[PDB]
């Protein structure tokens, strides 16, 4: 099976540099031409760079937006393709994918070009309401507030609770920090007997929080 | 640059229905056209290359057609796992260029949301800001309106919301809205209300709390 795995992303300041790498397996790497493609909500998918195989002497090609700033290269002995990004701009922010012959894709690596500093979240309870009366359904959750950059993940009860969970897209606040909520619906009759813990991970700041959410 | 235009931008279809979506280039691209499916948070997956060649491992309900400038992808009979965003790519020339995507979602019956309001936590208030949250759980279709009121004053410009997608477990949407106030302003008012309008509700539903009342 073909496997591709990008690495090297994260937060970098405007004007900075970052090198992405893509490790490949499951095909004859030296015969493959490879591409970098990036994605954002604002622009959709955008082709970034291509490097040929031996048949065209490893010819390289670039989107006009990155010409002179980005360089694609490969090391066949390592089965790696690389993207060196210099003079980075805010609009270079996005998820960067490596692909073989536009046929198989890596999982992507998120590149955030921003002058803002890393900040871990505060985690606040969304506590189930005292008005209720049971035999019905209650909702509870966690508000993961004021973090940068993306992403955050949330689980409930260390992954033991998945039905009824909704973890929402984050919103970018006017402060430049993100906020996200995660909720679950549960029987109101369970509130006195079941424990509910949201497990929040903000890898960009190495922040992990387990927040127990209780009524009142 | 070759401009790629997909149509429709978004649509719904019922389980089993035939679906056809189009991708048109601004010049002849010689069938160097691929189609891809993408789920939220995941990479593209290539379905079809050179206009009509299926990638190994892709189900045969997918097929591609066209030549010159005009291309189409057909799902002969939709399966639940086929929801997602479909993209096209031309690779006849440099730069390679992409269409804007077609979002495909699954039809289901109308569902009115259950609505929940959450006060700011005491923990958050300690540091000067209050977030009030309104949850709309499991509704369909997606169009919904949240109106926030504070002592009957309509709030505008001080809320943000986001919505979940359909996925393998859920065919409805859910929506979270956060109203942000300063702690000082939060403590000056009593009645916090979230009013929800949705086609599945006979009349708008309001959920509210009074600050400082159990
Ligand atoms: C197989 C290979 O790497 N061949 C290269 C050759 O690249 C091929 O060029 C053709 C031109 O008709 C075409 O662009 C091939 O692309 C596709 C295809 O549409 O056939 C893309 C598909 O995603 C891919 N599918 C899968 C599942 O991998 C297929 C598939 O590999 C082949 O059909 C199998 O034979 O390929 C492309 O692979 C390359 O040609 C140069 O680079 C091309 C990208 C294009 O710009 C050409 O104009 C250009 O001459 C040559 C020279 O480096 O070397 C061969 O080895």
């Amino acid at each position: 099976e073909v496997k591709l795995e990008e690495s090297g992303g994260g937060l970098v300041q405007p004007g900075g540099s970052m090198k992405l790498s893509c490790a490949a397996s499951g095909f004859t790497f030296s015969d493959a031409w490879m591409d970098w493609v990036r994605q954002s909500p604002e622009k959709g998918l955008e082709w970034v760079a291509e490097i040929g195989n031996k048949g065209n002497n490893h010819a390289t090609y670039y989107a006009e937006s990155v010409k002179g700033r980005f360089t694609v290269s490969r090391d066949d002995s390592k089965s790696r393709v690389y993207l060196q990004m210099n003079s980075l701009r805010v609009e270079d922010t996005g998820t960067y994918y490596c692909a073989v012959r536009f046929a198989f894709w890596g999982q992507g690596t998120l590149v955030t070009v921003s002058a803002a500093s890393t900040k871990g979240p505060s985690v606040f309870p969304l506590a189930p309401s005292s008005k209720s009366t049971s035999g019905g359904t209650a909702a509870l959750g966690c508000l993961v507030k004021d973090y940068f950059p993306e992403p955050v993940t949330v689980s409930w009860n260390s992954g033991a609770l998945t039905s009824g969970v909704h973890t929402f897209p984050a919103v970018l606040q006017s402060s430049g920090l993100y906020s996200l909520s995660s909720v679950v619906t549960v029987p109101s009759s369970s509130l006195g007997t079941q424990t509910y813990i949201c497990n929040v991970n903000h890898k960009p700041s190495n922040t992990k929080v387990d927040k127990r959410v209780e009524p009142k | 640059d070759i401009k790629m235009t997909q149509s429709p931008s978004s649509m719904y279809a019922s389980l089993g229905e035939r679906v056809t979506i189009t991708c048109k280039a601004s010049q002849d691209i010689n069938s160097y056209l691929s189609w891809f499916q993408q789920k939220p948070g995941k990479p593209p997956k290539t379905l079809i290359y050179r206009a009509n060649r299926l990638v190994p491992g892709v189900p045969s309900r997918f097929s591609g057609s066209g030549s010159g400038q005009d291309y189409s992808l057909t799902i002969s009979s939709l399966e639940y796992e086929d929801m997602g965003i479909y993209w096209c790519l031309q690779y006849d020339e440099f730069p390679r260029t992409w269409g804007g995507g077609t979002k495909l979602e699954i039809k289901r019956t109308v569902a009115a949301p259950s609505v929940f309001i959450f006060p700011p936590s005491d923990e958050q208030l300690k540091s000067g800001t209050a977030s009030v949250v309104c949850l709309l759980n499991n509704f369909y279709p997606r169009e919904a309106k949240v109106q926030w009121k504070v002592d009957n004053a309509l709030q505008s410009g001080n809320s943000q919301e986001s919505v979940t997608e359909q996925d393998s477990k859920d065919s409805t949407y859910s929506l979270s809205s956060t109203l942000t106030l300063s702690k000082a302003d939060y403590e000056k008012h009593k009645v916090y209300a979230c009013e929800v309008t949705h086609q599945g509700l006979s009349s708008p539903v309001t959920k509210s709390f009074n600050r400082g009342e159990c």
